[PDB]
C-alpha cells in the first residue's frame, strides 16, 4: 500500500 | 487516476489543486464553502502551502485562477498516521475564495445518509495516470 | 502526470466485501471503491469522491490510500464522509 | 450546493  | 479521462473544463468546481511553495502539485482537496477547504490529513499540508481553485490545465498560463493563501490547518484530531483512518484536515482560508461557475462548493452528506454498494460514484483529479 | 483534470466513474463496495482485499487495514471510517478497470493513484490523494444524490453532488468520500501500483483490479480506500462530518461541522462552527 | 454551473459530461 501507499498513500494516494 | 489511471484509465480515466480528461473532464469537461469548470465542470467539477468544487476541486482544488493543492501547490507547494514551487508550484508542485501534491494533493487535491474540495471546496466546501467560500472559506473552508477539505482534504486527506496525510496530505501534510503546511500554511506556507497554496490552494489553487479555478484550474483545469496545470500547464496553461491563461486560465483565471484563484490562488488562496492558507490561515490554518485542522488536521482531524482522530486521526491515526499509522492506520491511515479518520483520514481528513480542514483548511481554514485567509482569503475567501470567490464563487464564479468554475469556482464553487460540493455538497456534505447528513450522517446518517446511506451510500449503497454498487452505487456508480465519481472521482476526480491530477494524480498519476500511469504508474 | 497529467496537466488535465482527469475523471472516472467507479462503483462503492461494502466494507465486507472491501476486506476480501484489505483485510483488517480496513475501519469504519473508510470506504471502498473500484476495482472496475479505474484506480485513484498518487497525487489523487485529499480529493474528492463524489456521488449524486437527490440531483446534488455529495461528498462521500476523500482519496485516501491504496495499491502502491494503483491496480485497476483492486479496490482504493477513501475517507468515509459521513463518519467524519459531525466533526466538520463542528470545526465550522467554533472557528 | 453540488450543482455545477457547467455541467460534467460522463
Amino acid at each position: 500500500s501507499w498513500p494516494w | 487516476i489511471v484509465n480515466g479521462e480528461e473532464a469537461v473544463p469548470g465542470s467539477w468546481p468544487w476541486q482544488v489543486s493543492l501547490q507547494d511553495k514551487t508550484g508542485f502539485h501534491f494533493c487535491g482537496g474540495s471546496l466546501i464553502n467560500e472559506n473552508w477547504v477539505v482534504t486527506a490529513a496525510h496530505c501534510g499540508v503546511t500554511t506556507s502551502d497554496v490552494v489553487v481553485a479555478g484550474e483545469f490545465d496545470q500547464g496553461s498560463s491563461s486560465e483565471k485562477i484563484q490562488k488562496l493563501k492558507i490561515a490554518k490547518v485542522f488536521k482531524n484530531s482522530k486521526y491515526n498516521s499509522l492506520t491511515i483512518n479518520n483520514d481528513i484536515t480542514l483548511l481554514k482560508l485567509s482569503t475567501a475564495a470567490s464563487f464564479s461557475q468554475t469556482v464553487s462548493a460540493v455538497c456534505l452528506p447528513s450522517a446518517s445518509d446511506d451510500f449503497a454498494a454498487g452505487t456508480t460514484c465519481v472521482t476526480t483529479g491530477w494524480g498519476l495516470t500511469r504508474y | 502526470t497529467p496537466d488535465r483534470l482527469q475523471q472516472a466513474s467507479l462503483p462503492l463496495l461494502s466494507n465486507t466485501n472491501c476486506k476480501k482485499y484489505w483485510g483488517t487495514k480496513i475501519k469504519d471510517a473508510m470506504i471502498c471503491a473500484g476495482a472496475s478497470g479505474v484506480s485513484s493513484c498518487m497525487g489523487d490523494s485529499g480529493g474528492p469522491l463524489v456521488c449524486k444524490k437527490n440531483g446534488a453532488w455529495t461528498l462521500v468520500g476523500i482519496v485516501s490510500w491504496g495499491s502502491s501500483t494503483c491496480s485497476t483490479s483492486t479496490p482504493g480506500v477513501y475517507a468515509r464522509v459521513t463518519a467524519l462530518v459531525n466533526w466538520v461541522q463542528q470545526t465550522l462552527a467554533a472557528n | 450546493c453540488g450543482v455545477p454551473a457547467i455541467q460534467p459530461v460522463l
